[PDB]
C-alpha cells in the first residue's frame, strides 16, 4: 500500500499544481433531465453530441456562489476532483464555465443513490453493508494520504455503478489541509461532535461519518435522528448510541470505536491509523485487495435498461439554464 | 419502535448539506 500511495501522491500533486481547465463547452451537450438539485444549482443527465456518451453535469451559479461566500469551497471541489484518481471516486470528464455558470461534467452513474435503495429496501444485511463500507475505508485511506478531508459522507452522495460498486460524488466540501480546519459544514446526521462544538477538527471527522454510514446502512436509520438539526446535534454531542437487536457483537464493537467522541480513542485516528479498522473482526471476511480490484461479488446490481436511463433517480422540477450576455464574477473564478 | 419513530419523522427523505 505504502508503495501505491506514494505513486498516487505524485500523480495527484502534478494535477493539483497544474489543474486542467476549459476542456469543453455548453453547446457540446444536450441536456436531458435533472438528477438532483442543490443550493447553487443542479446536476443534469446530458448526452455529449460528438461521442453520444451520457454524463452528469453539475451546474453552479457564479453570482450565487459569490454572494453566499462559497467561492473557496467551489474552487476546492473542482481543483480536487480533477486531480484525484481511485476506483470508487466518480471521474470528472470535462469542466468549463460561461458568463453565468460553472460546469463539472462527471461520468454518469446510472444505478442511482445508495440512499434510494437503502430507503426502499429498508436496511442492508451486514455482509451487504460491509461490502460498501470496505470501499469507503479504502477511499478515505487514499484521500487522507493526500491531505484531503472529504466532509460529506452520506448515502445521497454514494452512487451504485453497473457493477454494483460505489462511486463517490459531491466533493463540495473536500479540502486539502495539513492539520486542523474549522468550517461548520457537512450534513446534520453525519457531523462529528468536534465539528458541532466549533473546536477545530481533522480527518477524524470522516471516520466518525463512516461510523454513522455503517450504522445507517445496517439499521435502516441513523444513530442520531430527529425532526430538527438542532435536536440532532444535542444527541450527537451527548454521545449515547443505541444499537438495534439484530446488530452483531462485532458490528457494535466497531461502531463504538468509530462513533467515539474521544479523539484519542477514535479508530482511524490512532497510531495504527486505518489498520485498526481494516483489521477489526467485523472486516475479517473482507479481502481488501479483491475489493480494490473490483473482483468481489457485488451483493446487488441495479437494473438498468440502456444508457440514459434515469429510472433509478427521483424526478425533479426542470428549469431553463440561463446564460447572461454579460460575464459574471470573472475574477473570482479565474482558476476554474 | 425506533424504526416506526424514524419513519414518522420529518427527515426520512434526501438530506441537504449545510455550510458556514
Ligand atoms: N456522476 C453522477 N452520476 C449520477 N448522478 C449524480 C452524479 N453526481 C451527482 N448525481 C446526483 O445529483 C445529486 C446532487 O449532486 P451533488 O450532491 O453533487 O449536489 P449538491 O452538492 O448541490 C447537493 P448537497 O450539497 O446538499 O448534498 C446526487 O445526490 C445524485 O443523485
Ligand atoms: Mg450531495
Ligand atoms: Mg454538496
Amino acid at each position: 500500500v505504502k508503495e501505491f500511495l506514494a505513486k498516487a501522491k505524485e500523480d495527484f500533486l502534478k494535477k493539483w499544481e497544474t489543474p486542467s481547465q476549459n476542456t469543453a463547452q455548453l453547446d457540446q451537450f444536450d441536456r436531458i433531465k435533472t438528477l438532483g438539485t442543490g443550493s447553487f444549482g443542479r446536476v443534469m443527465l446530458v448526452k455529449h453530441k460528438e461521442s453520444g456518451n451520457h454524463y452528469a453535469m453539475k451546474i453552479l451559479d457564479k453570482q450565487k456562489v459569490v454572494k453566499l461566500k462559497q467561492i473557496e469551497h467551489t474552487l476546492n471541489e473542482k481543483r480536487i476532483l480533477q486531480a484525484v484518481n481511485f476506483p470508487f471516486l466518480v471521474k470528472l470528464e470535462f469542466s468549463f464555465k460561461d458568463n453565468s455558470n460553472l460546469y463539472m461534467v462527471m461520468e454518469y452513474v446510472a444505478g442511482g443513490e445508495m440512499f434510494s435503495h437503502l430507503r426502499r429496501i429498508g436496511r442492508f444485511s451486514e455482509p451487504h453493508a460491509r461490502f460498501y463500507a470496505a470501499q469507503i475505508v479504502l477511499t478515505f485511506e487514499y484521500l487522507h494520504s493526500l491531505d484531503l478531508i472529504y466532509r460529506d459522507l452520506k448515502p445521497e452522495n454514494l452512487l451504485i455503478d453497473q457493477q454494483g460498486y460505489i462511486q463517490v460524488t459531491d466533493f463540495g466540501f473536500a479540502k486539502r489541509v495539513k492539520g486542523r480546519t474549522w468550517t461548520l459544514c457537512g450534513t446534520p446526521e453525519y457531523l462529528a461532535p468536534e465539528i458541532i462544538l466549533s473546536k477545530g477538527y481533522n480527518k477524524a471527522v470522516d471516520w466518525w461519518a463512516l461510523g454513522v454510514l455503517i450504522y445507517e446502512m445496517a439499521a435502516g436509520y441513523p444513530p442520531f435522528f430527529a425532526d430538527q438539526p438542532i435536536q440532532i446535534y444535542e444527541k450527537i454531542v451527548s454521545g449515547k448510541v443505541r444499537f438495534p437487536s439484530h446488530f452483531s457483537s462485532d458490528l457494535k464493537d466497531l461502531l463504538r470505536n468509530l462513533l467515539q467522541v474521544d479523539l484519542t480513542k477514535r479508530f482511524g485516528n490512532l497510531k495504527n491509523g486505518v489498520n485498526d479498522i481494516k483489521n477489526h473482526k467485523w472486516f475479517a471476511t473482507t479481502d481488501w485487495i479483491a475489493i480494490y480490484q473490483r473482483k468481489v461479488e457485488a451483493p446487488f446490481i441495479p437494473k438498468f435498461k440502456g444508457p440514459g436511463d434515469t429510472s433509478n433517480f427521483d424526478d425533479y422540477e426542470e428549469e431553463e439554464i440561463r446564460v447572461s450576455i454579460n460575464e459574471k464574477c470573472g475574477k473570482e473564478f479565474t482558476e476554474f | 419502535t425506533t424504526y416506526a419513530d424514524f419513519i414518522a419523522s420529518g427527515r426520512t427523505g434526501r438530506r441537504a448539506s449545510i455550510h458556514d
